[PDB]
């Protein structure tokens, strides 16, 4: 707890160097405020010094049962083969249903606004812009596919 | 050079904004405007007011003291001699 504490805080201050992965996080929060979505997956650096394994064992405990679990496998193996020793632990150890609520999600608010954090020392400013678009499963989710198909895109060595 | 990017030199800075349309035309402009009419109405009056009484003053003073200063006659010299 403490090592990987140490560790990621070690991490945490890290990670600042890449100004790509920086980037993205201040978008989610930009139109995703207001939901669990926007926020880091590595949260804040005080949970980090703050979290008991409670709370470990208690999220351990809620979200790891099934459905929330999926298994799957690809290679020479077909199938049977599998199921044959899939089967016990793990047919099984629950891994459960039972509630732990359903399943729960819920719409997540879609922002127009801007975020600006201006600084003059690096030599350049990664810039993206986006707009919220529909959700996994919908004919749409094709179309999309094609449309960046169009623009292509450019960078500095490339032999273009 | 290009007149924004050459401005100056600044460093860490941040600004949150949004859209136009996230928010009303009107948030409180009542309840919340109202009373900071007083904190710049006191500001200078405190300053600015008082010469001009000054003024409005002398304008009915003078002119008081140039009325009679004509208008009657029969004032210093009654019409007696």
């Amino acid at each position: 707890i403490e090592k990987e504490r140490d560790v990621i805080l070690q991490e945490l201050q890290e990670n600042d160097t890449s100004m790509r992965d920086v980037v993205f996080n201040y978008l989610h929060a930009t139109a995703f405020q207001g939901t669990p979505l926007a926020q880091s997956v590595e949260g804040p650096s005080e949970n980090v010094r703050k979290l008991s394994r409670a709370d470990l064992t208690e999220y351990l405990s809620r979200h790891y049962k099934a459905p929330r679990m999926v298994l799957a496998a690809a290679g020479g193996l077909e199938h049977r083969q599998l199921l044959d020793l899939a089967q016990k632990h793990f047919s099984g150890l629950s891994g459960t249903y039972d509630e732990d609520a359903v399943p729960t999600l819920s719409p997540c608010r879609f922002t127009g606004s801007q975020i600006c954090h201006r600084e003059d020392g690096l030599p350049l400013a990664h810039v993206a812009i986006a707009v919220e678009g529909p959700g996994w499963a919908h004919p749409d989710n094709v179309a999309l596919q094609v449309a960046n198909a169009i623009i292509g895109h450019y960078d500095c060595t490339y032999g273009g | 050079g290009r007149q924004f990017g050459h401005l100056t030199r600044v460093r860490h800075v941040i600004t949150y904004s949004l859209s136009p349309f996230e928010q009303r035309a009107f948030p409180h402009y009542f309840s919340k405007g109202i009373p900071n009419v007083l904190r710049r109405t006191r500001a200078c009056i405190l300053r600015v007011a008082p010469p001009f009484v000054a003024f409005y003053l002398v304008y009915t003073w003078g002119t008081q003291e140039f009325e009679k200063s004509k208008r009657k006659n029969p004032a210093a010299y009654e019409n007696d001699r």
